[PDB]
């Protein structure tokens, strides 16, 4: 009972300190920057071959190779330039919710409702793709696998916790706890030393991969957070929730900078991605179309559209040349 | 009694953060998006001769 | 040196009326307008959104195109009925080709829709149902077959100038034209009435038999729709074919020939042609707008 | 596809696509059903021809040249709103209710109410199974059906009591284009597969009727 | 362990027919394209025939076009080569090579052990400058060969392959496009080039690097090898 | 002049009893064509009644020729 | 009567489809000949002209086939 009072006063101290740092909103300082106009993006490629809903997609580090997981139980690696299928990996469980690509192109980790993160080796001497390691230890559905190196991966689950794994040994090196709801997404910072995870408790909190410490927590959303992605400089991140609102939080100021809500938007955000410059905030919505937000003025700088069903995944190449979108209509479209 | 003991401990670390005014943070994010603005093929369309797609 | 007298060996002169002309013009104009509007609405509803384009959508699109072309050709036919064919030989050939092609296409598309429903209901759980995803090729084949069957109209038609009657866009196959015309009538009555009728009866009978045995809450409406479709097809096409067969029998002397019967047959032919022309207007209501999907689409578009 | 190496790469892609389409053909002869219900309600022992194969549990029994795949979602113990949309394309929902449990009956009704009116399952027909007729028949004599349902007013006979429970479950439908196929089952019933088969065939006709435009 | 073994060699009379079998064990044979390469006595390597994965695309050399035939038995993991009429030119050590083609693959990594066949009594021309190069260990060696056409495709890839045939062994792939090191080769090897002139450099040469070096083009069929540069110590 | 979609012969049967040409005043001959398979001869009688003659019968040719010859004078 | 003027340009009989002859009497003075051609035209021919007489006979002979 006494500690409960201590908990409350600590929140008041944080709120007062957080409010005292606020001097001017982001939309008030950059009011003199000229708008970026209309970003009209045209479909350049249409990747077909999936026979079920597409739930995840990750870009290769060379901005040419893609990976996509679907309910059909197939894992396809695409040549994004010539639309050729490089690999086709049959999964054990057809219920895959996330699917990641290694930064070196050697491995691919891709898992889901089976509570297991399966890692596949592409550069094998036998010419086929084999299941190198199956990571187990999560009691809930898996989401947002992210490779750190060729032998280190961070995973998120519905156990209200995320885990840091060692692919060689197979043991859970570090476990990050503190969430009070299913964790739906995570993103790795460019300096590969920090990451943020968005959970169902309407809170995203910054975690340290080396120490396993919740350095900071961020609030403001009214519903569960569905997606997250860092600003390109690794000093801010953007979240997407079922509240049909996008928000930009700053790690140094510990306060949200601006909101990306529009009166015509009803359905929540599914995916969040940034451009190479950090100016266009692309977000996928449940009303079958993606919107491009000017991340500095909260102005809709065009709409992608085109898809027939809910857009479930977004992806921007490392060089920023194209944007890949996946939806439940079993089609991947590449925009530019 | 043993569950919320760590809760106040986490809030103790979360309160001792060297915070920065949002005015400075907003300018820093503005500078980065303006500096690395010539290398964005999405904000400014790439020439058709340099478009792999 | 006695007057020969007359003992029924007299020329049977046709009877002409003008009220029928005005009525025919009004009916044809009304049918043209209704078919144009209905088919345009069906096409717009189907083509506005590419989401959920099923086999029935493709079939209805083809049927709408056929009916629209038929209705578009109707007005010149009405003018010809008013004052005979004055528009020349080339227009006679082209218009007759278009009309007959669209007629055959519409009938065969109705038969194909019947087969599609048979496969979708009777064999719902079997592996044969997977063979109905060939809508594009089947429709193309139906159009090709219609074009093949409409060739005789193109080849053997021109303007015939008679004495008792105004010029007609008729067939000129030589001194023996009557017999060749009677033979050519076999195609419209075989690939236009008998074969589609048998296919539709078989398919819809088995569909009704399967539906009556099920326990769904929507069985009754589907059964009523099937009955309405079958009865509409019969009402539209049976009388014309019956009168055509009666005329064919009269010419062949299987039945006795007299002026009264000839006049009655001509009047019945005109009335039955008018009656059968209503299919272009009644198809959009019977097949397209009797479904929830199309009605919801129409409501949405008007937003 | 100009270079010699790129010609073989295109040949590899086309060979991959052939197997992708072939696997899709073999994935159309199976019926995907969803198993739901409270614990200890017989949701794992419906059909004695199991042939099964913590998380998701599959069951792939076959009947009358048709493959039935049953997915048991119990044991996840997470928020259903995040992964129940994966089963948006299931053919039907199989719900198991235990009539001898007077305490979990209200818990079962909450489960049925949430699932039936879910936005993803607004058109998926439900095959509701009422288990353990004999156990319920003996239980009602010892304790009348009034502690669980105080609003009951009809006779204490088995026929009226069992039908009263059925009416409550169908009172939560509240939607068109959805039909609830009920059936009373016991422990020693072998024809559960037959009951599922006829319901699934009946559900397919209703969806086919809407697609064909007849309704 | 990836292992290709060939059998069916021997002494045959002119005009007869022989069949060579290449049984594979250690990799997915059904996904690889298999070549036949023959090496005449102390003359050099030469491409013969190629069959694609799934027996889809088949190619033959102009020398033995219409005379040889290649067949593929995927369920048995065996590759055949039936020769109809044999002249005195057919005598050579026939090798069996696997090849997989996709974006970023290595289509000439593994060569078979080879079998010896003895018989009793337009195209892209690649030329190697020299035939014997004496050198001592620790000294960098540069090997260069030219070509008729420009191997640099419009896609940006240059199709040049460098092989090393140690004495008494089978050729081993070192560089497969222009500078892409093969799997397991030492990092001291490096390659470069510009369109029609290419160089292979070996820094800090070791005693086991001696042998005959061949440069081959894969831009267009038929495949042509170089004259062959021999390193002496 | 009406319009019809079926063209038919103008005579069902033909008169068979030969008669003197003095009873003929008007003649009409229709060559066979798309409308009818046979040539048709129709003659007005003295009292105005119309008759259909047989184009191929022997006496009909004689009668037609005599009528035309007398009229042509 | 039914004719007023007659064509003065002889034409080939092959175009003559139908022929009609009306003898003179109380109704008129000169016998009238009305010919319906293949192109739909109706022409009145003077019986006293030689070409008309030959054309009528040619048509009659052809029609007897």
């Amino acid at each position: 009972d006494q500690l409960r009072q201590e908990a409350e006063q600590l929140k008041n101290q944080i709120r007062d300190a957080r409010k005292a740092c606020a001097d001017a909103t982001l939309s008030q300082i950059t009011n003199n920057i000229d708008p970026v106009g209309r970003i009209q993006m045209r479909t350049r490629r249409t990747l077909r071959g999936h026979l079920a809903k597409i739930y995840a997609m990750h870009w290769g580090t060379d901005s040419r190779l893609l990976v996509s997981a679907s309910q059909d139980g197939k894992l396809i690696i695409w040549d994004s330039y010539t639309t050729n299928k490089v690999h086709a990996i049959p999964l054990r469980s057809s219920w895959v919710m996330t699917c990641a690509y290694a930064p070196s192109g050697n491995y691919v980790a891709c898992g889901g409702l089976d509570n297991i993160c399966s890692i596949y080796n592409l550069k094998t001497r036998e010419g086929n793709v084999r299941v190198s390691r199956e990571l187990a230890g999560h009691t809930g559905y898996l989401s947002c696998c992210r490779f750190l190196d060729d032998n280190q991966i961070v995973t998120s689950s519905g156990d209200t916790t995320c885990a840091l794994w060692d692919i060689e040994t197979g043991q859970q090196t570090t476990t990050f706890t503190g969430h009070t709801g299913d964790v739906m997404s995570l993103s790795l910072a460019p300096d590969t030393r920090l990451f943020v995870s968005g959970a169902c408790d309407a809170s995203a909190k910054l975690w340290d991969v080396r120490e396993g410490m919740c350095r900071q927590t961020f609030t403001g959303h009214e519903s569960d957070i569905n997606a997250i992605c860092f600003f390109p400089n690794g000093n801010a991140f953007a979240t997407g929730s079922d509240d049909a609102t996008c928000r930009l939080f700053d790690l140094r100021a510990d306060q949200e900078l601006m909101t990306y809500s529009h009166d015509n938007i009803i359905c929540g955000i599914t995916s969040v991605s940034f451009s190479k410059s950090g100016r266009l905030l692309l977000a996928g919505y449940d009303d079958f179309n993606c919107n491009v937000w000017d991340a500095l003025k909260a102005d809709r700088a065009g709409v992608l559209a085109g898809h027939d069903n809910r857009v479930s995944c977004l992806g921007v190449t490392d060089d920023g040349m194209a944007v890949a979108t996946g939806s439940w209509d079993s089609f991947l479209k590449i925009w530019n | 009694i043993a569950q919320a003991r760590k809760l106040v401990e986490q809030l103790k670390m979360e309160a001792n953060i060297d915070r920065i005014k949002v005015s400075k943070a907003a300018a820093d994010l503005m500078a980065y998006c303006e500096a690395h603005a010539k290398e964005d093929p999405l904000l400014t369309p790439v020439p058709a001769s340099e478009n792999p797609f | 040196t006695l007057p020969p007298f007359l003992l029924d060996a007299a020329p049977c002169e046709p009877e002409s009326l003008e009220i029928n002309k005005y009525f025919v013009v009004i009916i044809y104009a009304l049918v043209f307008l209704l078919s144009l509007l209905g088919n345009s609405l069906v096409m717009l509803v189907i083509l506005y959104s590419r989401v959920g384009r099923s086999v029935t959508d493709v079939y209805l699109l083809n049927l709408a195109l056929a009916d629209l072309l038929f209705a578009l050709t109707l007005p010149i036919w009405a003018a010809s009925k008013v004052n005979g064919w004055i528009f020349g030989t080339f227009l006679c050939k082209v218009v007759s080709l278009l009309k007959e092609v669209n007629f055959y296409s519409g009938i065969l598309l109705l038969a194909c829709i019947s087969v599609d429903r048979y496969l979708a209901i009777v064999h719902a759980t079997r592996t044969l149902t997977q063979k109905r995803y060939l809508v594009k090729f089947i429709c193309l084949s139906i159009w090709g077959l219609s074009l093949l069957l409409a060739l005789p109209v193109l080849l053997f038609r021109r303007t015939v100038y008679s004495s008792n009657v105004s010029p007609a866009c008729y067939e000129d196959m030589g001194n023996n034209t009557a017999n060749w015309r009677m033979l050519l009538r076999i195609l419209p009555q075989s690939f236009g009435f008998i074969v589609p009728l048998l296919i539709m009866l078989f398919c819809y009978g088995f569909t009704l038999r399967t539906l009556f045995k099920a326990h769904m809450g929507q069985k009754h409406r589907a059964m009523r729709v099937i009955f309405a479709v079958v009865l509409i097809f019969l009402l539209c096409w049976l009388p014309y074919n019956l009168v055509l067969l009666a005329d064919t029998l009269m010419r062949t002397q299987v039945i006795q020939e007299t002026c009264e019967r000839r006049n009655h047959i001509d009047r019945a032919l005109d009335a039955t042609e008018i009656l059968g022309i209503l299919h272009s207007c009644l198809n959009p209501l019977i097949y397209a707008f009797i479904g929830q999907k199309f009605r919801h689409g129409l409501l949405k578009i008007l937003a | 596809t100009l270079s010699a190496e790129e010609r073989a790469a295109l040949e590899r892609s086309k060979a991959i696509e052939k197997n992708l389409k072939e696997d899709g053909i073999s994935a159309a002869k199976d019926v995907k059903l969803l198993l739901l219900g409270a614990d200890n309600s017989g949701k794992s022992t419906i059909v004695k021809q199991m042939k099964i194969i913590t998380g998701i549990v599959e069951t792939h029994f076959t009947f009358k040249n048709l493959h039935f795949r049953l997915f048991d979602v119990g044991g996840q113990r997470s928020e259903r709103k995040k992964w129940i949309h994966c089963f948006e394309d299931v053919t039907a929902i199989i719900f198991c209710v235990d009539l001898s449990d007077y305490n979990r009956m209200h818990e079962s009704l909450m489960l049925f109410d949430s699932i039936c009116n879910n936005k993803f399952f607004i058109d998926t027909s439900i095959i509701l199974f009422l288990n353990k007729k004999d156990l319920f028949g003996e239980k009602i004599k010892k304790s009348p059906l009034t502690i669980c349902f105080p609003e009951y007013t009809g006779p204490n006979t088995y026929e009226d009591a069992a039908a009263y429970i059925q009416a409550q479950f169908e009172s939560k439908n509240r939607s068109p284009n959805k039909e609830i196929y009920c059936h009373m089952t016991c422990a020693t019933d072998t024809n559960n597969a037959q009951v599922i088969f006829d319901a699934v065939t009946d559900i397919i006709i209703a969806n086919n009727l809407r697609g064909c435009g007849l309704y | 362990d990836v292992q290709l073994v060939e059998s069916g060699g021997g002494l045959v009379q002119p005009g007869g027919s022989r069949k060579l079998s290449c049984s594979a064990s250690g990799f997915a044979f059904s996904s690889f394209g298999m070549h036949w390469v023959r090496q005449a006595p102390e003359k050099g390597l030469e491409w013969v025939a190629y069959i694609s994965s799934g027996s889809g695309t088949i190619y033959y050399a102009d020398t033995v076009k219409g005379r040889f035939t290649i067949s593929r038995d995927d369920p048995k993991n065996t590759l055949f080569l039936q020769m109809t009429s044999l002249r005195s030119e057919d005598t050579a050590m026939y090798y069996c090579v696997r090849s997989i083609y996709y974006y970023g693959s290595s289509p000439f990594d593994f060569w078979g052990q080879g079998t010896t066949l003895t018989v009793s009594s337009s195209d892209i021309v690649m030329t190697q400058a020299t035939s014997s190069v004496p050198v001592t260990p620790g000294e960098s060696v540069s090997i260069s060969c030219r070509s008729s056409k420009s191997l640099l495709h419009s896609n940006g890839n240059t199709y040049l392959y460098w092989f090393l045939q140690r004495p008494g062994q089978s050729p081993q792939l070192l560089i497969y496009r222009m500078s892409n090191l093969a799997s397991g080769v030492p990092d001291r090897f490096s390659g470069s080039g510009s369109g029609t002139a290419f160089t292979l450099t070996i820094s800090r040469l070791e005693a086991e690097d001696v042998g005959v070096y061949y440069c081959m083009q894969h831009l267009e069929y038929p495949l042509t090898f170089g004259a062959g540069t021999k390193l002496e110590l | 002049p009406r319009s019809a979609k079926e063209l038919r012969c103008q005579c069902i049967k033909t008169y068979s009893k030969p008669f003197h040409p003095k009873f003929i005043k008007e003649l009409r001959v229709i060559e066979s064509g798309p409308h009818c398979a046979n040539t048709e001869i129709i003659v007005k009688l003295s009292d105005g009644r119309e008759l259909c003659l047989d184009p191929k019968e022997n006496w009909v040719q004689r009668v037609v020729e005599k009528f035309l010859k007398r009229a042509e004078n």
